[PDB]
């Protein structure tokens, strides 16, 4: 009866309608079909001479597990929850962790590889493979590695008040060091993005043509387009986890409605693959052709 | 001036060009259908062979 | 002048007189002749090995006489030879000018020669006390881009430029001893018959002319083509040869007959021709086409029977073994393919 | 390694030595500039390969810790068709046109000049289905002459269409605008017109923003952020 | 193309010496070593190789552990180190050559030689004939006998012919048991199967009295055979 006993310290066994339920599960099997229908689209093609093509058939892969995991969490999720044990919610929350952490690492690991190829001045092709895989393999053991960590000991089993709101046996200092590593992400990405623009510009500036006006043009215009939608979208989440950090208990009713702020992170996760393989010539063709 | 010893050249080399002995086409034309013939049997592109005395068959690895 | 129209006009009725003396002993065609045997069934071949290591467009490449290695040339500067057994690299030559067009392998697998764009052709010697490779003897003299050479035997080599000439050298000596003109257009390509006393050479002016190794005069002339002509092989018998041009159609012509036998060539093919090889009985016809892909041509009945689609970019050197075991295709996209 | 002879291992061992020296040396020639020199003739070739000077005919030289290679194969004197599908990789076409060449008449036909011969030249070149997609940078040589050229006879033999103030400045536009108007895409292609001074500084720096310019607009497509 | 050797002399029980052999006149780069010890008045054995590239190092199982084998590139020289010589580690040795390629010819030169002396399954080779009169001028053959086949499924037969005159380094002769050798006359031939190989001499001259011996190199450990004495 521990999560009985957890619950009600919390507030959430307090006071404890069906489209919603049905919406969520329309929008849960859309992104998987569109994240499976870009995974089997980039394996069509056999010619796989680029490096983004692994990075962008990861991102898809990891969107593809993040929207079965959440269709997993909500159809287990309704009114299961006090018949489950405790080992069972903790792999339920582990798979959703894991899952977003996948999903949040391959944004990264994408600018870092675009940095890498557009700092150097090279007029041809070196062919390592080395920095892919190296790169994949990180990102994957530090998501599997956040995920697997709260399991392993982190809990407020024994602890009452230390634990938030929103995951009853979950500490707030996970809570805290996930936010402080998010914004650590959004801060690299940003100035990842930003740091390309200016020497694109800066190299054009010397031979003006319309060519290079309109290539400059559509850079920012890419760049502002993806720093926007990346934002935008993950703000709002860790927004109320910080919020829920700086609340107390029953202080803060809105904290009880945090599945239309998962549904945003989940929208994001939706709009991913969207950006990424539709603001190219190349992969758009490829994708339009096969 | 030189006009002329290139057209000379050029006639010379048509004079050879037209005295050559040539036989009719029929008998090239067998003389190429025999020869086939006879080495059939010995093409392996021709007639797979089997993979016991293959040099150039793909194993396991 | 005067000596200029009577001699014009003299050089046009012999040519009338040629074309008269060639019609009257086309008495039947060789479709005729060969329409009685059995169509040979589809040919189907795999690749058994895959050969990588090349980072640029492969021009060239010619089997061994063993059957067992061969050379490819390719435009990054080097010359890699392969052991097509067991995939390993045997040695790899690095070259002076990046831009080669054509390679050669000795018949007694003492030398391999190369060059091409450079005006040079560049011997190298295999079997070294030293243990290394190194350049034996550079041939120079020509005014435009070699586009190939073939070795007469182990101290003679003939060679084809691009300035509509040809010539036969001394390796010991270094001095051409005969020269091979007549040609209007730039030479492509030339093949040594297997008795090594005549060769043929297929230039840009739609014709091909027959050449006498001794005598240094040339023989015969044949025409009919509609384009550059890119390839040229002799017939296994030793009397016939085909000609692959840009214009999608191959020939086959003969030496004692000279009027054409047949043309290979289809509608839904509008693409040239690269590479032209024929099979160990003279049955099957390899022609490497330049639209990504290799077709194989009945040569008695001018009849497609088998497609070699393996290859990312325009297939460009073709060869076949002594044996006639497996067949060799190279292309533009680095890669050497085995297929058996 | 199981059924591998002592004789076999060792030769396998002897590839691996020979693909790992292939990788390296394969590496080391991917970092290299290249570039293809073409030209008309009398038109300042010559001149140009002196300024940034340390069959076919190979310079290599250094500049801001980049390694370029020209190639020169106006020499070659055959059929262009034949061998131009080589010189496909190349990052850019350096072009060299005279200027002051409007008023001198071919050597094989007086009617036609040397000027309207650069031109064809150029779009020959410059609509190439091998370059596609291959940027071309076009040098003016001899315009300190052509000052002196336009003043006491008008340019008007070459252009009889012209209506201009007969100035340097109006005429030295008026030709850029006509090689300009010979390119058919506009979309894919840039073209980098300058006209060589005395100094040689100024023609190695146009030529390394040019380059410079050209390689980013690679590396933007190859990752596909444009 | 040679081989100069040093280091060789005499040392106590207890102690230690190196051995040094400089390369010139050939890449000495993409060339295999190896190291061969020759008692006094008995046959000769393997002690160790090294690959191109110290790639790979093999060691004899007699002296497996003691010794130490270096390759140096930059300067063409080879060394070989002896912790603790023991009594029996008195003979003359001798560094040998080897590429290995298709078509290469191994144990091709073999050096000089140098002298040491300390103060006081596997596939064997037999050979019964050790000595036996001959006049010039007529047929000779040696036969020799292996323990094992050395037929692999390749098809190649590793074995080799070599002759040693008096006072003078070994010199190869048969490469594979059917390949002659580079700088030697026709008169030599060999050929054999299975277990039991033989050499034939067509004609007999003055210049071919020395000591035969027959190797194997189907695998490590090499293994040479007992000396057969040809005499005037
Ligand atoms: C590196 C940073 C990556 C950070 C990733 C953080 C991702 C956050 C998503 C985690 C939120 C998962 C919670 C899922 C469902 C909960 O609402 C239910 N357990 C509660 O329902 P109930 O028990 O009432 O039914
Ligand atoms: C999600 C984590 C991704 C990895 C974070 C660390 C970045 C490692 C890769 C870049 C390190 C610097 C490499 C410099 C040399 C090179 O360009 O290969
Ligand atoms: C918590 C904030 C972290 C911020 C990390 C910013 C990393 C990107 C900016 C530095 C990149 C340096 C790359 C090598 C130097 C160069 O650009 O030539
Ligand atoms: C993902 C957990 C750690 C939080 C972020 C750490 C800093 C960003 C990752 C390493 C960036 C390295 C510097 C920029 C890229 C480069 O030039 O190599
Ligand atoms: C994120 C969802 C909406 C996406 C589209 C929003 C409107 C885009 C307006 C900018 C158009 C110019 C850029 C087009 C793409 C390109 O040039 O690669």
């Amino acid at each position: 009866e521990t999560l009985r006993e957890h619950y009600q310290y919390v507030g959430k066994l307090a006071g404890r309608s069906t489209l919603t339920t049905v919406l969520f599960l329309v929008i849960c099997s859309f992104i998987v079909l569109e994240n499976l229908m870009v995974l089997i689209a980039i394996w069509k093609n056999n010619k796989f001479h680029n490096r983004m093509y692994f990075f962008i058939g990861n991102l898809a892969l990891c969107d593809l597990l993040a929207g079965i995991a959440y269709k997993v969490n909500i159809l287990m999720s309704g009114k299961k929850t006090f018949s489950l044990s405790p080992t069972v919610w903790f792999l339920r929350e582990g798979s959703m962790f894991v899952a977003l952490g996948a999903s949040t690492c391959s944004l990264l690991a994408i600018a870092i590889e675009r940095h890498l190829t557009m700092i150097k001045m090279r007029p041809y092709d070196a062919n390592k493979r080395h920095r892919v895989f190296l790169l994949i393999g990180m990102c994957w053991l530090i998501a599997f590695t956040l995920g697997a960590l709260p399991i392993l000991g982190w809990n407020c089993l024994h602890n009452l008040p230390d634990c938030s709101t929103i995951l009853p046996l979950y500490s707030k200092k996970y809570i805290a060091f996930c936010i402080s590593i998010f914004t650590a992400i959004l801060v690299t990405i940003v100035i990842l993005y930003a740091r390309i623009y200016f020497l694109v510009k800066s190299s054009s500036r010397k031979v003006a043509n319309h060519n290079n006006s309109e290539r400059s043009m559509a850079l920012l215009r890419t760049v502002v387009i993806v720093v926007s939608v990346f934002i935008a979208c993950w703000s709002p989440l860790f927004i109320l986890f910080l919020i829920d950090v700086a609340c107390r208990v029953q202080a803060c009713p809105i904290l009880f409605k945090a599945q239309w702020f998962i549904v945003l992170a989940v929208l994001n996760s939706a709009m991913n693959p969207v950006i990424y393989t539709l603001a190219s010539k190349e992969m758009r063709r490829a994708f339009f052709r096969l | 001036t030189a006009s002329i010893a290139q057209a000379r050249k050029l006639v010379e080399q048509l004079k050879m060009e037209a005295n050559i002995d040539r036989i009719k086409v029929s008998k090239a034309a067998a003389d190429l259908m025999a020869y086939c013939e006879a080495h059939a049997k010995e093409d392996p592109l021709l007639t797979p062979v089997p993979a016991s005395e293959n040099p150039f068959r793909e194993k396991k690895f | 002048g005067s000596e200029l129209d009577q001699l014009r006009q003299e050089a046009e009725q012999l040519k009338n007189q040629i074309r008269d003396a060639r019609k009257a002993c086309a008495d039947a065609t060789l479709s005729q002749i060969t329409n009685n045997i059995d169509p040979v069934g589809r040919i189907q071949m795999r690749t058994r090995r895959t050969l990588r290591g090349h980072l640029a467009k492969i021009y060239a490449m010619h089997w061994g006489t063993d059957s067992r290695l061969l050379v490819s040339a390719s435009q990054d500067g080097k010359l890699i030879i392969w052991d097509s057994y067991t995939t390993n690299k045997v040695h790899a030559i690095p070259l002076r000018s990046s831009w080669v067009m054509t390679c050669a392998y000795a018949p007694s697998g003492n030398y391999v020669a190369c060059g091409g764009l450079d005006n040079i052709c560049s011997i190298y010697n295999l079997k070294t006390r030293e243990g290394n490779v190194r350049v034996s003897r550079e041939l120079a003299g020509h005014t435009g881009y070699l586009s190939c050479c073939r070795f007469l035997d182990d101290n003679q080599i003939v060679t084809s430029s691009g300035d509509t000439t040809c010539a036969l050298w001394d390796i010991e000596t270094g001095q051409q001893t005969t020269t091979f003109t007549g040609h209007t257009g730039d030479v492509m390509s030339l093949s040594l018959a297997p008795d090594t006393r005549l060769f043929v050479s297929g230039a840009c002016d739609a014709s091909a002319k027959l050449w006498d190794v001794r005598e240094g005069m040339c023989r015969q002339t044949f025409t009919g083509h509609e384009s550059d002509i890119n390839a040229i092989c002799f017939f296994p018998n030793g009397n016939a040869f085909a000609t692959g041009s840009d214009d999608a159609t191959c020939r086959l012509f003969d030496l004692r007959a000279d009027q054409e036998l047949m043309t290979y060539s289809h509608d839904n093919i509008i693409c040239g021709i690269t590479s032209v090889s024929f099979s160990k009985s003279g049955r099957l016809l390899l022609a490497g086409y330049d639209d990504f892909n290799c077709n194989v041509w009945d040569a008695l009945k001018a009849d497609r029977a088998g497609v070699l689609a393996g290859h990312d970019n325009r297939v460009s050197c073709l060869g076949v073994t002594d044996d006639g075991m497996a067949v060799a295709t190279g292309s533009w996209d680095s890669f050497l393919k085995i297929w058996n | 390694g199981c059924t591998l002879s002592a004789e076999d291992k060792a030769a396998v061992e002897r590839s691996k030595m020979i693909d790992r020296n292939l990788r390296e040396d394969g590496e080391k020639a991917a970092r290299e500039v290249k570039l293809l020199l073409l030209g008309a003739g009398e038109s300042g070739k010559s001149t140009i390969v002196k300024q940034m000077k340390i069959g076919i005919v190979e310079t290599h030289f250094t500049f801001k810790d980049l390694h370029f290679k020209m190639f020169d194969v106006g020499g070659q004197r055959s059929e262009r068709k034949k061998w131009i599908h080589c010189f496909e990789g190349v990052t850019a076409i350096i072009f060299c046109v005279a200027l002051s060449d409007y008023d001198l008449v071919l050597a094989e036909d007086e009617e036609m000049n040397r000027m309207h011969e650069s031109m064809k030249l150029f779009d020959s070149i410059c609509n190439n289905k091998w370059f596609t997609d291959t940027s071309i940078i076009l040098f003016l040589n001899k315009k300190d002459l052509f000052e002196e050229k336009i003043k006491k006879s008008p340019l008007t033999i070459c252009y009889p269409e012209y209506a201009g103030s007969n100035t340097y400045e109006e005429a030295a536009a008026y030709i850029q605008c006509q090689f300009e108007d010979l390119n058919k895409r506009k979309d894919t292609k840039e073209i980098y017109t300058h006209f060589t001074c005395a100094t040689d500084t100024k023609n190695v720096q146009f030529v390394f923003d040019a380059v410079t310019d050209v390689i980013i607009k690679n590396n933007l497509k190859d990752c596909g952020l444009f | 193309v040679q081989l100069v050797e040093s280091g060789g002399g005499l040392v106590q029980p207890g102690g230690s010496r190196k051995l040094s052999c400089s390369a010139s006149g050939f890449a000495f780069s993409s060339f295999g070593m190896h190291w061969v010890r020759q008692a006094p008045e008995k046959g000769l054995e393997w002690v160790a190789y090294i690959s191109s590239g110290s790639g790979t190092i093999y060691y004899a199982d007699t002296v497996k552990g003691r010794f130490t084998i270096s390759r140096d590139d930059p300067k063409n020289t080879l060394f070989l180190q002896m912790t603790s010589l023991r009594s029996e580690d008195t003979a003359m040795y001798y560094c040998v050559r080897s590429i290995y390629y298709y078509g290469s010819s191994p144990f091709d030169f073999w050096g000089q030689g140098t002298t040491l002396t300390v103060s006081s399954s596997d596939i064997v080779m037999t050979q019964a004939t050790s000595s036996v009169p001959v006049t010039p001028g007529e047929s000779v053959s040696i036969s020799c006998r292996s323990s094992k086949s050395l037929l692999h499924s390749n098809g190649n037969t590793y074995l080799y012919w070599f002759l040693q005159r008096p006072g003078q380094s070994p010199q190869l002769l048969i490469y594979r048991m059917s390949n002659l050798a580079s700088g030697v006359p026709d008169r030599f031939s060999g050929s054999g199967s299975g277990t039991a190989f033989t050499l034939t001499i067509s004609r007999l001259e003055a210049e071919d009295v020395g000591v035969y011996y027959c190797m194997q190199h189907l695998e490590y450990p090499l293994t040479f055979g007992a000396g057969t004495k040809l005499e005037l």
